[PDB]
């Protein structure tokens, strides 16, 4: 749960984090809570660069 | 399609499609002060960042 | 407000039968929520929870919204008939039904509520008559003022009778739901944080 | 005409949540599609509306 746009790009890091402790934990269906925050803020799912 | 509506809390109304070129729009009035706004918007502040439309407040 | 069978308005139903439409073509099920908390001004007066000074509970948003009392018959029906109006329109769709109920919640002030900023929303008379009724034991005084302050002994045996009492009414809302959609699938939120760590004592003893 | 950027996702198999009290301006054909482009597929939950579902009136 994201709320303030302020803390969009906070929030949403340890968003990523529990992600890959469900993917780990095998949970079936994972949802985002709010379709609203995820318009508002406007995340993606792309592959880290491997750059660094 | 993209048309949306604002009104007082103390009402209810929805927007919906029906047609190439037209839309319905089903309210409920419960008060004397309720007032319904159907608005067109320049520009795109509900859409995804990778699904906005081009803003042009040029409408001549 | 009770003799009513479908308590969801026109336009809300318009929106729900063209936005149902479009999953079924996507392929995606829907599952439905309600919870217990309506809009404070046009909530019944006999319906929201009174904490010890009589004042309804209310929520953060703002208009303020209350909730009901789950030992109130009257107002889980209203709920319930709810998810059964929604959950028709999935039937003529040909979807499967997913309901779920929304955060039951015997009211306590756990953040800001103005003047009762930690009194529990419990003290309702019509809760109290129900209680005596039933258990034959008197209600337990003073009336808690603040849920962080410790609860006194002779508090308890009212506490227990909250907690289970709270279950019957989540029993009854699936039940009716699918006394006439036995097919429909129940499920419920919970919310793990308040579980493993409640923020006090009888908050945990009681909302669980 | 107005331009207007359009780029489908990739799938990442997650469904969506969505409210019905941040969702009743926009039309319902606009919220579907562009959640359904962005790669949310199976599963979708919708929270009803805490005071934009029931019937009400006022009076004096």
């Amino acid at each position: 749960f994201v709320l303030l746009p302020e803390d969009a790009k906070k929030i949403w890091a340890d968003v990523d984090k529990a992600w890959g402790l469900a993917l780990e934990a095998g949970i079936p269906h994972i949802y985002p809570w709010s379709y609203t925050q995820v318009m508002r803020d406007g995340v993606i799912y792309a592959v880290p660069k491997v750059c660094g | 399609e993209y048309w949306v509506v604002d009104y007082n809390a103390l009402m209810v109304a929805t927007i919906i499609p029906y047609g190439s070129k037209s839309f319905k729009v089903p309210c409920q009035w419960r008060t004397n002060k309720d007032f319904l706004g159907v608005r067109w918007m320049t520009e795109d502040t509900f859409d995804h960042h990778l699904y906005r439309y081009e803003t042009d407040p040029n409408y001549l | 407000p009770v003799s009513e069978p479908e308590p969801i308005n026109m336009p809300t139903m318009e929106f729900y039968k063209r936005f149902l439409s479009l999953l079924h073509e996507r392929d995606m099920k829907f599952v439905n929520s309600v919870a217990y908390e309506i809009l404070n001004f046009f909530m019944p007066d006999e319906w929201k929870q009174l904490n010890w000074k009589g004042d309804p509970a209310l929520s953060g948003w703002y208009p303020p919204s209350s909730f009901i009392q789950p030992t109130n018959k009257d107002a889980l029906d209203f709920v319930s008939k709810a998810q059964c109006q929604i959950l028709k329109e999935c039937q003529n769709l040909g979807m499967e039904l997913y309901f779920q109920i929304g955060e039951p919640w015997w009211w306590d002030g756990s953040y800001n509520t103005g003047e009762g900023k930690n009194a529990p929303c419990i003290y309702d008379p019509k809760t109290m008559a129900l209680y005596k009724e039933e258990t034959g034991n008197d209600v337990p005084t003073p009336w808690i003022k603040d849920i962080f302050a410790p609860v006194e002994e002779h508090q308890w045996p009212y506490v227990d009778w909250l907690c289970t009492k709270l279950g019957q009414s989540t029993n009854y809302i699936r039940d009716y739901v699918k006394g006439k959609f036995p097919d429909a699938q129940a499920t419920l939120l919970f919310f793990t944080p308040q579980i493993m760590s409640p923020a006090s004592e009888l908050t945990g003893r009681l909302n669980f | 005409q107005l331009g207007q950027r359009k780029y489908p996702q990739v799938v990442m198999g997650m469904g969506m949540t969505s409210g019905f009290d941040d969702g009743y301006n926009l039309t319902p054909e606009r919220q579907v599609k562009m959640a359904y482009g962005l790669g949310y597929r199976d599963w979708w939950t919708t929270y009803i509306g805490m005071s934009h579902y029931w019937k009400g009136l006022t009076a004096f």
